[PDB]
Order: structure tokens, then C-alpha cells, then sequence
């Protein structure tokens, strides 16, 4: 499974 | 937002038809439906995504289902049978996210063989005792709400115009008033405690309000007796200083 | 920046037996960046039903990739397998030998 | 196949004390969650679990989650009235969208009576000689309101109110009858009460 | 052990042939089980092994979705890395990521991971320790510094310590037919003369599962390491791998080489040898 989508804005690089 | 649901109640017949419309929590796109019966566990209908029926539960084609490119919802339930009476519950998730799943208010069902069973409240106070007031230095006023079918009903207490929690107790369940039929209409009590000088105050006012939840103005009646719409039956009192 | 050319194992799935069906596989490893022409060719015509595992990497971040196709082989047919990349100033062709 | 059971069905409590709740469910879990419902309401949504071991705390209220066991267990600490609700157990396998509910774990949270002064008062209406309406208070929360012999007679169950201001709580039931022959005294009868409960007049 | 979970993101900017393309595969061990290409008319993560066919509904939105989201993010943290390194429009880049778990007793997490590589060099990784990080180079530090700020190694843990490895055993037990089997190779030397001095002895190993091989040409009971030639380890596509090790020894000396296999499905060690 991979990680899921937090609540919120996925952190960018 | 949260999940919002759309209607408060529905009262039908066998054989009429409904939809129910359910919107998602802001950044949910995924909606749940699940019929929940008197005292019982929910039971899946079907989960919508992406404007398709993703998995469907125990349930029929008469429960048909919509989903709008805006991730809102509506629940069609078409030849409605007696059995239908529910609540209609929606809940939503964010898709690949967190796991939370939030569930709407819910839409209560009942599905009665003719109309002419409904039946409004009729909403009455009881004051404190003499009694109660010099052996406790307490005053308890009771409100009861009776002869109303279905069960929809929501009891509030009203302190100089102003909703009261505090002091208050409704009960969780009506009672059957003929607890031997299937179509009992209910009466359903609830107290509200006070200090004996609030109760003793004329110029405290006192109201209990029980909203019904009852027919539509499109409702065909034909009943010699005032069509049970949805409304409030109120029942005031003043203060008594005795 | 970081140019890795890619490394070329042509190879059949069983030991190679003339009349018998098989796998053809051209494996392209050691490369980076990711694009990549491969394609797996019979008597130096390409085969047309050529499919291909997923993009992925190794250890040292180079990509790696499968061309495969069902196979037939012969006494006289010749396979081979032509890969270009950024790294190649021209196609890179190694012939199939049944052997390794 | 996935089956969900709750146990118990529902659970007599003391307020101040301490609780644990069962949720047993046959096969792999993708998720298990905790739900409330209050009567006449929605649901209120509590925990999710993801993994064995997940153990998460929201006030007064932490579930945990055994995969191996396959069971997930809510404890109540130092139950308060408001935590009286039915709790549900919803769990979803297989990656599907379906998910198996418990029946649910009704949760009576009693008050502990510092001074029981059980009593039977007579209340009337406002607006009429009617109905009229008796009111057993004031008794210690072990006290078992029961029905009436009388199918015209009605009873409710018994009521816990909080006068939060006075730091307060009290028991209520509530009789009537129509029938003139109705009386406070006879009321609560066929309930067993305390016998120092006061019958004013 | 230890058995493994491991997604491999490829996020490839092309200026002028369109918008990044993001490309996420699923491992589980050394078998592939998912695939995500935002290339596709209607990008969907497609399964790559049996097992996995079985998930409900929910598993492919799910997937579809994460893969759908980081496609995005991916677009934004290329122009970042861009940005970062003072980089040209016209040039294309590719952020690479690999992250997952390996499995230790009670089904607990015994290793956590998730790395990170700027067109092919270490970027950012993830320490041993699951709370911090170690940046490559003075560009690394503003990602560092950003993940930092959203706590992302305490939500990253998370999922390592839990999803991650719950998942990880569902899929082995799923799959425990194939998975928790490990296929031995099927090996042998064969002999190809090179003149009449010279010959070349190759130690086959074919059909093993996992890819760990060792194998090790010995002279005398002695490592030929230096001039053993040896092929990357290659996939026969039935889900299994072969490799060969090959020498070249005297002419009528090959008696006195031994070929030596080192698997997990061995249950002891192989000495193998030239039998015309
Ligand atoms: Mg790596
Ligand atoms: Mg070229
Ligand atoms: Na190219």
C-alpha cells in the first residue's frame, strides 16, 4: 500500500 | 463544511418514491450511503466515486444512486415498502487520504401504510410542587409531548426566550402510547430543574418547544382534522412566587 | 550531469531449443536518464508483438527495463536486440548468442 | 465472511469509574473505527485504527487495535454522564468499500446520589386540572423504575439531569394517567423504591 | 529474513513534450505488484501480480489517487529542484524515489527506508533512526528544512511502522504460494575452448527467486575475483533470475576450478565442477 494523501497539502521537495 | 443531508425527514406511503441528497465534507470526494433501522447497526447501500457506483451492498434496484462532478450525491429509493422506514445516513472520505470517514446528519425515513396516521404533539407543562420546592429548595417543571406519530420529534427548553441545556432532561425514547399496535402514536416526557427563587421569579418565563416533523404542503389530506404538517406545539409558564 | 550509458543482455528465458517456444529477452540496465529505445529484432527486422516491463531503478539510482516477446528459434535465425540512448551517438545492436 | 460483534450489548456504569468495551471481527482488517450515537442523532465519528498495535487516546476515551487477536477494545476512564451514547464498531476488509457495523454498545452512565431524598411530587398543568403528571425524583441512581400493571397509566424511564451551575445531579421519573382514579401515591407502586421516599399532603 | 516493501516513484520533466511524467511501481520482495504512468488516456494503477487482483474497489481508488496527487507534486518539487540549482528551462530532470520496510519479527518494522535522488545522485535520505534526515549538498537543505517544518519524517514513520508493514504481510500472505517460496537455481558448468592452451568455464544459475545470488569461481579453494567475469543478475520474466560466472583456466587445468552458489533456497552452499 502506498503512503497515504494527508488531510491536508502533500509536502513538495 | 462538514457533510451535510438533505431532507430533515420524509413520511410516505408503499409504492411512493424519494431522493435524498447528501454533499461531501469539503475535500472529500467519496460518498457513503447506509440504511440504519431502529436500534440497529448500519447496513451498507453503496459508496460513489468519481461519479460511478463503486461497490453496491444487500440492497435492491429501487435504491439507485447519483453522484455530481461536484462530489455530491443524491439516494433515490423508488416502490417503497414498509420495511424502507430508516435512517438514511451518508458519510465521506477524502480518496487515498487519512481514513476519516464523517457521516451526515441523516435523513429519517418512515414508510406508513396511509397518511392518516400521522399525528402532531400535543405539548403541555406541569409546574412545581409546593412540595418539591419547600423540601428541596428546588423546582422541577415537566413538559409533556403526546399522541404524536412517527417518531420525530425534538423537545427544547426556552428560558426568557433563550435555549436552556442546563438542568434539563429529555427522555431517550418515547413511550408507546398503545404499546400493543404497530401504528402507537408516542408521548414523550422531559424535566427542567431550576432553583425554587428562579421558579419563584414571575418575570422568568417558561417555554417547552417540540418541533414535529410531519407531512409537506404537497401532501394530499383528507382527514376531518388539521393536516400534521411539520411544526412546533409550545407550551409556556410564568414564575409563581405563591 | 550524471549520464549513465546502458548495459545489454540478450537472452532467452530456457535454454534454447530449435522448433521449441520460448522467451526473448533483451535486458537494459545501468542507464540513466530514463529514455530509451529498445527493440528486439528477427533476421534485423524488429518484432512487432515486443512488450516491456515497468520503469524502475537500481541501488545506484540507474534504470533498468525487460523487452521481451514469444519466440521460435531456429538453426538459421538470427536475433538481435538495438537499444538507443542519449549516450549512443548512434543504435547499439548485439546479436543473441544462445550461449549466453 | 467479515463479521463484526460487539459485546456487551450494553453496559451499566458508575460515574468516576473505569471501562473497556469489545469489538471481535472474524477476518483481516483494512481499517476499524469507533463511532457515537446519541438517541434521535447521527454518528459521531471517535477513532480509526490502521495497524496492530495502534492504541489512540481522545479524552476519556482510547481503542486499540490487536490484528492478532482480532479484536479492538474501547475503554471508558472516569465515566461521566455524557458519555452515555451507543458506540459502534465499523470495519472494512478485503479493500472494499463495505463496512461490517457491531449492533452497537449502549452506555449507561449512572450518577453516584451524595444525598438521596427519594420523594413522589404531584405537578399540574399550567393550564388546566390536568392531567396530571407525578414526579418520582431525587433517588439513589441503583433505583429500577419499572412499568405499570395499568395499560393507561404511563411511565417514563428513569432521567438524569445536571444542574452544572450547582454542581448538581438527580434522578427523574415521570407518571400520568387520564384516569381520575390515578393517584401519586399508587404511581410507583409495582416499582421497588426506597421506602423513607417522601410522599408529601 | 527479511522479507520487503518498496515503491519506486520516477518523476521525468520533458520541457516542450508536455507536463512531467511520474511513473510509481510496487515491490514487494523482488516481485512487482503495482503500476501507476501518468502517460495513459486515463492514468489507473494497474496490478502487476495475481494476489493483488483480489483488493476491492477501494484499494485502486486509493492507489489511483496517491499516485494521481504525487503526480502533481512532482511537477511542483522538479521546478523547486530547478529553482534550487539555478537550472534552464529546456534541460530535463528526474527526482527519483525509493522508500518502504523490511519486515522483523512479530510482523514489526526491522528497517525503515525512503531515499531520494536528483538526476541519478543522493538527494535526500531518511535515517535509521526515523526522525531525521541526511541532505546531500546545500539544495538537499532546503527540502530538509521544508520537510522539517511539516514533520513529514513523524508522518513518514508513521506509515513505515504501520501501513507499510501491516500491508506488507497481507500482500505475503496473499501471495505465501509465491512469495514465501524460494525457488533454489537450477545450475551447471559448461566448457567452451578458447584455444588449444585456453578455455572458458561459465557457472550457470537459472530460475532462482529472490535475485540474491553469489556466485564465486575458485581455483584451488581460492576467490578468482580478479578475473571472473559476471553478469548482472537478470530476470527471465516468469518472475525468476539467472546469472552466470565465467573464467578463463588452462587447457587441462579445469580440475582444479570450483564454482561456488551461494542462495537462500540452497539449504547449504554449492560446490560446483566441470563434469564433461
Ligand atoms: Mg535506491
Ligand atoms: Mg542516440
Ligand atoms: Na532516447
Amino acid at each position: 500500500l502506498p503512503e497515504p494523501l494527508p488531510q491536508g497539502q502533500l509536502t513538495a521537495y | 463544511a462538514g457533510v451535510t443531508q438533505s431532507p430533515t425527514h420524509l413520511i410516505k406511503t408503499r409504492g411512493q418514491q424519494v431522493t435524498l441528497r447528501c454533499s461531501p465534507k469539503s475535500g472529500h470526494d467519496t460518498v457513503s450511503w447506509y440504511q440504519q433501522a431502529l436500534g440497529q447497526g448500519p447496513q451498507f447501500i453503496f459508496q460513489y466515486y468519481e461519479e460511478e457506483e463503486r461497490q453496491r451492498g444487500n440492497f435492491p434496484d429501487r435504491f439507485s444512486g447519483h453522484q455530481f462532478p461536484n462530489y455530491s450525491s443524491e439516494l433515490n429509493v423508488n416502490a417503497l415498502l414498509l420495511g424502507d422506514s430508516a435512517l438514511y445516513l451518508c458519510a465521506s472520505s477524502r480518496t487515498g487520504s487519512t481514513y476519516e470517514q464523517y457521516f451526515g446528519p441523516g435523513t429519517r425515513l418512515t414508510v406508513t401504510e396511509d397518511l392518516k396516521n400521522v399525528f402532531p404533539p400535543e405539548v403541555a407543562v406541569f409546574e412545581p410542587s409546593e412540595a418539591e420546592i419547600s423540601h428541596t429548595q428546588k423546582a422541577t417543571l415537566v413538559c409533556l409531548a403526546t399522541g404524536f406519530y412517527p417518531d420525530h420529534v425534538e423537545l427544547s427548553w426556552w428560558v426568557n426566550g433563550k435555549e436552556v441545556h442546563s438542568g434539563v432532561c429529555t427522555d431517550p425514547q418515547p413511550l408507546k402510547e398503545q404499546p400493543a399496535l404497530n401504528d402507537s402514536r408516542y408521548a414523550l416526557s422531559s424535566r427542567l430543574r431550576v432553583s425554587a427563587t428562579f421558579w419563584q421569579n414571575p418575570r422568568n418565563h417558561f417555554r417547552c418547544q417540540v418541533q414535529f416533523y410531519g407531512l409537506s404542503e404537497n401532501d394530499e389530506w383528507t382527514q376531518d382534522r388539521a393536516k400534521p404538517v411539520t411544526q412546533i406545539v409550545s407550551a409556556e409558564a410564568w414564575g409563581r412566587a405563591d | 550531469m550524471i549520464q549513465r550509458t546502458p548495459k545489454i543482455q540478450v537472452y532467452s528465458r530456457h535454454p534454447a531449443e530449435n522448433g521449441k517456444s520460448n522467451f526473448l529477452n533483451c535486458y537494459v540496465s545501468g542507464f540513466h536518464p530514463s529514455d530509451i529505445e529498445v527493440d528486439l529484432l528477427k533476421n534485423g527486422e524488429r518484432i512487432e508483438k515486443v512488450e516491456h516491463s515497468d520503469l524502475s531503478f537500481s541501488k545506484d539510482w540507474s534504470f533498468y527495463l525487460l523487452y521481451y516477446t514469444e519466440f521460435t528459434p531456429t538453426e538459421k535465425d538470427e536475433y538481435a536486440c538495438r537499444v538507443n540512448h542519449v549516450t549512443l551517438s548512434q543504435p547499439k545492436i548485439v546479436k543473441w548468442d544462445r550461449d549466453m | 465472511e467479515l463479521k463484526v460483534e460487539q459485546n456487551p450489548l450494553f453496559l451499566s456504569m458508575q460515574e468516576g469509574k473505569n471501562y473497556t468495551i469489545y469489538c471481535n471481527y472474524s477476518t483481516t482488517s483494512d481499517r476499524l473505527y469507533w463511532y457515537r450515537q446519541d438517541p434521535g442523532k447521527s454518528l459521531e465519528s471517535l477513532f480509526v485504527l490502521l495497524s496492530n498495535g495502534a492504541v489512540k487516546q481522545e479524552g476519556r476515551l482510547m481503542a486499540s487495535l490487536d490484528t492478532k487477536a482480532r479484536l479492538s477494545t474501547l475503554h471508558i476512564t472516569a465515566a461521566v454522564h455524557d458519555l452515555s451514547a451507543t458506540y459502534f464498531c465499523a470495519v472494512g476488509g478485503g479493500s472494499n468499500y463495505q463496512l461490517i457495523w457491531g449492533a452497537g454498545t449502549k452506555l449507561i452512565i449512572k450518577p453516584n446520589i451524595q444525598n438521596p431524598d427519594p420523594a413522589v411530587y404531584q405537578l399540574r398543568d399550567s393550564k388546566s386540572s390536568d392531567k396530571s403528571v407525578c414526579l418520582f425524583t431525587d433517588f439513589d441512581s441503583q433505583t429500577n423504575v419499572s412499568q405499570s400493571k395499568d395499560s393507561d397509566v404511563y411511565i417514563t424511564d428513569k432521567c438524569v439531569l445536571d444542574m452544572r451551575s450547582m454542581d448538581f445531579k438527580s434522578n427523574s421519573a415521570v407518571a400520568w394517567s387520564n384516569k381520575s382514579d390515578f393517584a401519586c401515591a399508587n404511581a410507583f407502586n409495582n416499582s421497588i423504591i426506597p421506602e423513607d421516599t417522601f410522599f408529601p399532603s | 529474513g527479511s522479507h520487503s516493501m518498496r515503491y519506486f516513484y520516477t518523476a521525468m520533466s520533458r520541457p516542450g513534450r508536455g507536463e512531467p511524467r511520474f511513473i510509481a511501481v510496487g515491490y514487494v520482495d523482488d516481485t512487482q505488484f503495482v503500476r501507476f504512468d501518468s502517460d495513459a488516456a486515463s492514468p489507473r494503477t494497474e496490478p502487476r501480480a495475481p494476489w493483488i487482483e483480489q483488493e476491492g474497489p477501494e484499494y485502486w481508488d486509493r492507489n489511483t489517487q496517491i499516485f494521481k496527487t504525487n503526480t502533481q507534486t512532482y511537477r511542483e518539487s522538479l521546478r523547486n529542484l530547478r529553482g534550487y540549482y539555478n537550472q534552464s528551462e529546456a534541460g530535463s530532470h528526474i527526482i527519483q524515489r525509493m522508500y518502504g520496510c523490511d519486515l522483523g519479527p512479530d510482523g514489526r518494522l526491522l528497517r525503515g527506508h525512503d531515499q531520494s535522488a536528483y538526476d541519478g545522485k543522493d538527494y535526500i535520505a531518511l535515517n535509521e533512526d526515523l526522525s531525521s534526515w541526511t541532505a546531500a549538498d546545500t539544495a538537499a537543505q532546503i527540502t530538509q528544512r521544508k520537510w522539517e517544518a511539516a514533520r513529514v519524517a513523524e508522518q513518514r514513520r508513521a506509515y513505515l511502522e504501520g501501513l507499510c508493514v501491516e500491508w506488507l504481510r497481507r500482500y505475503l500472505e496473499n501471495g505465501k504460494e509465491t512469495l514465501q517460496r524460494a525457488d533454489p537455481p537450477k545450475t551447471h558448468v559448461t566448457h567452451h575452448p578458447v584455444s588449444d592452451h585456453e578455455a572458458t568455464l561459465r557457472c550457470w544459475a537459472l530460475g532462482f527467486y529472490p535475485a540474491e545470488i553469489t556466485l564465486t569461481w575458485q581455483r584451488d579453494g581460492e576467490d578468482q575475483t580478479q578475473d571472473t567475469e559476471l553478469v548482472e543478475t537478470r530476470p527471465a520474466g516468469d518472475r525468476t533470475f539467472q546469472k552466470w560466472a565465467a573464467v578463463v583456466v588452462p587447457s587441462g587445468e579445469e580440475q582444479r576450478y570450483t564454482c561456488h552458489v551461494q542462495h537462500e533456497g540452497l539449504p547449504k552452499p554449492l560446490t560446483l565442477r566441470w563434469e564433461p
